[PDB]
Order: C-alpha cells, then sequence, then structure tokens
C-alpha cells in the first residue's frame, strides 16, 4: 500500500522561470542519507550546481554544499559505502567528497580528476566482490546463515591479498575512456587511452562489471543508423601503469525499424543502460519521440556466441 | 561584354610586355565544350538508338582526361544535373535488355558498363545530391537510383544492410552462386542486369560461407573470382560492395579472411577476354573502388593495389585531441593573407563531427586576445565566412547562448572592448541581415534527425 510522508518546501524558492530547464538526477548514502540538486536560475549558475543533504530525521536542517562547476551535474552517484561522493559532469571536474569529523553537516573535496575538451557519457566505481543472497522462503529458517548466506561474487582485481582495489572507470562523449585508481597508499594512478580506432560522437552508454575484474561497455552514437557496440576493459598494470586491451564483442543492431512500415519513429535514442549495475547481459534500450516512448529489453543470453534478444513491452507509454 | 576598340591597344601593351608542343588546357577546354553539347544532346536519342556509332564515338574521344574534359565542364556551366538525369533513363533501357545475339548484347553490356563508369566518379567526386533527382513518379523507379543510395560506404556514411532491400530473395541468389561455379557466362543476350546485381550481394554471403567452411576447392573459387573480372567487371564491383558492406559490423579479427576474396577481386587485369576498350576499364574502376574501400582500408591494414585523384581525404591525427589542430590553422591563415582550398576540406570534417556549440565557445576565448582593431577585423572578416558556412545555424546559435552567455556575470564584459565589442557588432549585423535575406550537402545531411524544443530553450519570456 502506498503512502506520502511529506513535503518540505523553502520559502521564495520555486517557480524557476526564463532558463533551458536540464533533466535532474539524484542520489543516496548506503545510510539514509539523500543527495539531490535543483535547477533554479537565480542571478548565479552555483544554484544549479547546488548540493543538498538531507538527514532522514530532520528535513529542516539542511546540509548545503555550493560545487563550483563550469557545466551542470548530470549524474549523481554515492560510494557503495557511505564514504565517497561522485557529481559527474561534462569535461572532467570530477572530485571525491569525503566526510568530515563524523558530524552530519561537515563535507570536504581536497582531490579529483579532471579531462579537457571531452565530456563523460558513463562512470562507474570499482566492485568489492562481497554479496549475499536474501532467502524469503527461509522465513522460519531460524538462522542467519541459513536465511543470509554469501553468494561470493569474484573480487575485482586483488591485489596484495584477497583486497579487490579502489577506483573507478569511465567512458567520455568521444572515442576516449579513463581509469583513476587510489593506491592503498595515499597516491593515485589515472590513465587515458582511446577506446578504439573509431573516434566518434556517443549519445548514450553504460558500465558493468563481469565476474573475474573485466568491465563490458555499451555504446549510442545517436545517428539511429549504427550499430550498438560493446567492447571489454582488460586490466593490467604493467609495472607503472594499467595498460587496457581492447576489443569488439558480438554486437547487435535495432529491433522496429527493419518492418518496413514506420522506422523514422522514435528517431533518436533516449536511453541506454543495463538492468543493474556490475552485470551487463540484459540491456534497457528506450527511444523517446516527442510524443510517446518505447522500451526494449535485450538479452546476452547464448544461441552468434553473443547474442541479444527482446524481452517484453506494456500496452504504452509517455515521454519517460 | 566588352567592345573590341579597347581590345587592341590591350593588345599592344601586352605584347609589349610579354616581349619582356605542350598544349594547355585552355583551347583543350575551348574545343571540348562543342563536343560536350553535342554528345549532352545526341544521348538522348541514344545516335538514335543506334550503338555502333556511338561505340566509335566513345571509341575515338577516349584520350587523356577524356571524361574530366566534360565533367569539368557541365559541373563549371551547371548542366552536370541533366548529364546526370539523362544517363539515368540510359540506364533504365540498358539495365532490362532487348533481343540481341551476342556483340549486340556486349555493346548493350559496356552501355551498362561505361555510363556507370561515367557517373561513379561523380558520386565520389561532386557529391551525391547532383545524381539523384529526388523526384520519380509511380513504381518505375530507376535501378541507379535505388543503387545510388545503397551500395557505396563513405569515409562520413556507412551502410545499414540489414535492411529488407539488401535482402530481396534467396532462391535467386542461389542460382547466382551456382552458375557461379560451372563456366563462363555466354549468357548476357537477356540477363536482367538490375535483378542480377542485387542477387550478387547475397550470393558473395554464400560466397563467404563457403569459403569459411572450406568444403569447396579454392582453385575453384580461384576460375570464380577471375571468370567475373572476364568481360563484365561491373559484377564484380559488385561483388566487391557488399563484401565491403560486410566487413564493417565484423571485428577486425575477421575481416582479413574475407580479403581473400577481395585482393582477388580486383588484383591484376584479366586478358583474353577483351571484348573492346578494356585496359582503360579497368583504370577508370580502380579509381572507383579505391575510394569507395577507403573506409574499410583505414581500418583493415591490408593492400589490394588496384591499378591518384585522390584530393581531400583523411589527413587528421589518429589519437590527437581536435582542440589544438582545429585552433592553429586560423593564425596561419590570417598570417598568409588569404584562405587555401586545401584548408576548405580540412576545416570541413572537423566542423561536421564535433558540434558547433563547442566550436563557438573555442574560438571566443579566442578572439581576446587582440588590441590592433586591422588584426581582429581580419581575423573576424573570415570568421563572417566561416560562420557563413552554417549561417542558418550561427544566426541561431550566437544570438541565442553566445549572447546571453556575453552578459550574464559582471566581469565578463570587460572583454567587450572598443576593437573586438566593435567586430562582434558588425560580424553580427553581417549574419543578421543575410538570415533575413535567407553551402554543402553535409549540411543538409547533419540537419535532418535533430529536434529541438525552441520554447524549452526559450519561452519568449
Amino acid at each position: 500500500m502506498m503512502d506520502l510522508a511529506y513535503v518540505c518546501e523553502w520559502e521564495k524558492w520555486s517557480k524557476s522561470t526564463h532558463c533551458p530547464s536540464v533533466p535532474l538526477a539524484c542520489a543516496w548514502s548506503c545510510r539514509n542519507l539523500i543527495a539531490f540538486t535543483m535547477d533554479l536560475r537565480s542571478d548565479d549558475q552555483d544554484l544549479t550546481r547546488m548540493i543538498h543533504i538531507l538527514d532522514t530525521e530532520h528535513p529542516w536542517d539542511l546540509h548545503s554544499i555550493p560545487s563550483e562547476h563550469h557545466e551542470a551535474i548530470t549524474c549523481l552517484e554515492w560510494d557503495q559505502s557511505g564514504s565517497r561522493l561522485l557529481s559527474a559532469d561534462a569535461d572532467g571536474q570530477i572530485k571525491c567528497w569525503s566526510m568530515a569529523d563524523h558530524l552530519a553537516n561537515s563535507w570536504e573535496s581536497s582531490v579529483g580528476s579532471l579531462v579537457e575538451g571531452d565530456p563523460i557519457v558513463a562512470l562507474s566505481w570499482l566492485h568489492n566482490g562481497v554479496k549475499l543472497a536474501l532467502h524469503v522462503e527461509k522465513s522460519g529458517a531460524s538462522s542467519f546463515g541459513e536465511k543470509f548466506s554469501r553468494v561470493k561474487f569474484s573480487p575485482s582485481l586483488t591485489l596484495f591479498g584477497g583486497k579487490p582495489m579502489e577506483g573507478w572507470i569511465a567512458v567520455t562523449v568521444s572515442g576516449l575512456v579513463t581509469v583513476s585508481l587510489l593506491k592503498p597508499s595515499g597516491q593515485v594512478l589515472t590513465s587515458t587511452e582511446s577506446l578504439c580506432r573509431l573516434r566518434g560522437r556517443v549519445a548514450l552508454a553504460d558500465i558493468a562489471f563481469t565476474g573475474g575484474g573485466n568491465i563490458v561497455v555499451a555504446t549510442a552514437d545517436g545517428s539511429s543508423a549504427s550499430p550498438v557496440q560493446f567492447y571489454k576493459v582488460c586490466v593490467s598494470v604493467v609495472s607503472e601503469k594499467c595498460r587496457i586491451d581492447t576489443e569488439i564483442l558480438p554486437s547487435l543492431f535495432m529491433r522496429c525499424t527493419t518492418d518496413l512500415n514506420r522506422k523514422d519513429k522514435f528517431p533518436a535514442i533516449t536511453h541506454l543502460k543495463f538492468l543493474a549495475r556490475d552485470m551487463s547481459e540484459q540491456v534497457l534500450l528506450c527511444a523517446s519521440s516527442q510524443t510517446s516512448s518505447i522500451v526494449e529489453c535485450w538479452s546476452l543470453r547464448k544461441e552468434t556466441i553473443l547474442k541479444w534478444r527482446i524481452l517484453s513491452a506494456t500496452n504504452d507509454l509517455d515521454r519517460v | 561584354l566588352l567592345s573590341e576598340a579597347s581590345v587592341n591597344n590591350l593588345m599592344a601593351k601586352r605584347k609589349a610586355d610579354r616581349e619582356h608542343n605542350i598544349q594547355p588546357n585552355i583551347q583543350l577546354i575551348l574545343r571540348a565544350e562543342p563536343t560536350v553539347t553535342n554528345i549532352l544532346k545526341t544521348m538522348d536519342a541514344d545516335h538514335s538508338k543506334s550503338p555502333e556509332g556511338l561505340l566509335g564515338v566513345l571509341g575515338h574521344m577516349l584520350s587523356g582526361k577524356s571524361l574530366d574534359l566534360l565533367l569539368a565542364a557541365a559541373a563549371a556551366t551547371g548542366k552536370l544535373k541533366s548529364f546526370a538525369r539523362k544517363f539515368i533513363n540510359l540506364n533504365e533501357f540498358t539495365t532490362y535488355g532487348s533481343e540481341e545475339s551476342t556483340k549486340p548484347a556486349s555493346v548493350r553490356a559496356l552501355l551498362f558498363d561505361i555510363s556507370f563508369l561515367m557517373l561513379c566518379h561523380v558520386a565520389q567526386t561532386y557529391g551525391s545530391e547532383v545524381i539523384l533527382s529526388e523526384s520519380r513518379t509511380g513504381a518505375e523507379v530507376p535501378f541507379f537510383e535505388t543503387w545510388m543510395q545503397t551500395c557505396m560506404p563513405e569515409e562520413g556514411k556507412i551502410l545499414n544492410p540489414d535492411h529488407p532491400c539488401f535482402r530481396p530473395d534467396s532462391t535467386k541468389v542461389e542460382s547466382l552462386v551456382a552458375l557461379l561455379n560451372n563456366s563462363s557466362e555466354m549468357k548476357l543476350v537477356q540477363m536482367k542486369w538490375h535483378e542480377a546485381c542485387l542477387s550478387i550481394s547475397a550470393a558473395i554471403l554464400e560466397i563467404l560461407n563457403a569459403w569459411e567452411n572450406g568444403v569447396l576447392a579454392f582453385e575453384s573459387i580461384q576460375k570464380i573470382t577471375d571468370n567475373i573480372k572476364g568481360k563484365v567487371c561491373s559484377l564484380a564491383v559488385c561483388a566487391v560492395a557488399w563484401l565491403v558492406a560486410h566487413v564493417r559490423m565484423l571485428g577486425l579479427d575477421e575481416r582479413e579472411k574475407s580479403l581473400q576474396m577481395i585482393r582477388q577481386l580486383a588484383g591484376p587485369l584479366f586478358s583474353e577476354n577483351t571484348l573492346q576498350f578494356y585496359n582503360e576499364r579497368v583504370v577508370i574502376m580502380n579509381s572507383i573502388l579505391e575510394r569507395m574501400c577507403a573506409d574499410v582500408l583505414q581500418q583493415t591494414a591490408t593492400q589490394i593495389k588496384f591499378p591518384d585523384t585522390m584530393p581531400y581525404w583523411n589527413l587528421l591525427p589518429p589519437k590527437r585531441p581536435i582542440k589544438e589542430v582545429l585552433t592553429d590553422i586560423f593564425a596561419k591563415v590570417l598570417e598568409k593573407g588569404w584562405v587555401d582550398s586545401r584548408s576548405i576540406h580540412i576545416f570541413d570534417t572537423l566542423l561536421h563531427m564535433g558540434g558547433v556549440y563547442w566550436f563557438c565557445n573555442n574560438l571566443i576565448k579566442e578572439l581576446l586576445k587582440e588590441t590592433r582593431k586591422e588584426h581582429t577585423l581580419r581575423a573576424v572578416e573570415l570568421l563572417y565566412s566561416i560562420f557563413c558556412l552554417d549561417m542558418q545555424q550561427v544566426t541561431l546559435v550566437l544570438l541565442g547562448h553566445i549572447l546571453p552567455g556575453l552578459l550574464t556575470d559582471s566581469s565578463k564584459w570587460h572583454s567587450l572592448m572598443d576593437p573586438p565589442g566593435t567586430a562582434l557588432a558588425k560580424l553580427a549585423v553581417w549574419c543578421a541581415l543575410s538570415s533575413y535575406s535567407s553551402a554543402s550537402t553535409r549540411q543538409k545531411k547533419r540537419h535532418r534527425e535533430d529536434i529541438e524544443d525552441y520554447i524549452s530553450l526559450f519561452p519568449l519570456d
């Protein structure tokens, strides 16, 4: 059953106008910490680039962060824990927000990274390899070991023991990718390399792990005439830097255009993502026109060795 | 336009100044153009539908750069559109075919071949829109215009060969892949060129399937690929074309095996099957196959050595960011005092692929280095033409987000001073009036797909 909790609203703060509006994204911690933003355009630019943190018991004493940026934040994500943040935006300008002195209204970020002349189309963290399984069938099991047991996904690139490394990767809007990994020490190792020979516009993308510390990425140019290429990340730190090998996966084309009835409907791609993070065998792909939207799920089940296949669709949709 | 009275004293002074077997192209164009006009007139009637006089004429008029002599004249006079228009219907006539014996049908085959060779360089040099009429009535569509939109992979455009037009049938391509195995064709008296050309695209898919299967003799395949280049090499070009299309979605590790056929398709020439005028036909189709397969040869690092006519193609660095190589050409052109036609194609793929809101942002900050009015005014005058390349868009993006972005903060108008503010104000008023009054095919291509909510950007208060 659905309930509405509350709406907490500032006085003389709403009705943003006289500005091209932007779609917004939101983030949440491992703890009960919502990180959100809003586009305002009220005699300053940082109101669009503003960070609001709301503790879950007192929605009034909000923690305010003036994240100064040259381009507005597009994607907002937390850490897997409640210790690190990311405010994705075009042309780098990404930091690492750590918690300050165990308060409720204090943050800092003295480190980060930046890329010049290249906006970013996808980004993700590294992996930890820790996961359990929930069994609602075992309600009467009367033991925490039965209801909660580890599935033991493979941790990504365990060096100096079983500890997986800490870091993040990103795919830029052009034919270029970047990786930044934090050392066990205070240093950070950053690498950047062209993803293939083809450098081009990428409207949408997504990044997902596989078992063994490798990462499968997706592509979407948006020209509605190109194949949807897929690439693999081969992590290899050759004694000073992480040299990454790239190769092309068996790709897919798009449906609802070979039927020849209507093919220039829904003319630009609007959504391309994996179902869930850390797994790349199930793709949401949605094209939205000025009236409605059409959504498809593609599955990488083996019959080509890596072939995508349709799952389901509802009756009707509006613009998502 | 000029009287001969002022001609004579100018002749005297010109002889005075000049007093202080290499035939130039001046007179060559000068008596080429009557030949261009009368050939353009007589191809309407096809030499009164008598191909022997046409064959003799094309035999005599096949010296060095003979097709270029008419192409340059027709593009210069603007009558290349009629040149493409009329040979479309000539191809409509010659693809179907009538009842003939072996030699008139060979002449009909060469009518299909030569006019194909007379127009592919137009597609690969003067663009694609000069061929297409864009208006054909009824279902009696030309074969060459359906071929026009589906055959050639360009440098900026790749085919999407999953279309049902790419796969018309599957029973006919069995006969295509079976009859190639036997012997020479000896069948072109009535063979329906249009029906064979589209079935070749899947016959070669069957060929590559049998090649990767390995259950066929490879020397038989050598006999096959030397048979298709014997009399009519147009079918060899059709065999190359969809192989080039099928290269693209294959990975780079999966591409070089099919090229063993491709290197066999257009390698050394094949003798003892010359109908007539065969050595030059291979040379003129080599330039077609060079540019048509260029986007594969840049990816697949292989050699086919078809035999320059390669004026403007891919001198860019492969991995360097395009900011610094974009910026530095402008200063060199300014210091030249004139703009180079070499740099026109250099900037073209740049302004194609990056995105114009980025390009304006790069140049606007570089506008703020000047203190000399003439020195910035040269750059503004050059940027007037550079913006006139897409004037319809820079008249809406300069006034749309740039001018609000030139005034929103306080200190940002400290750059708006006596040289650059006046120069930019003149630059805007040159473009505004011209947009009130209201230059490439690529601009027509990139303006098709995009839609934008202008009210969401600007609600008009």
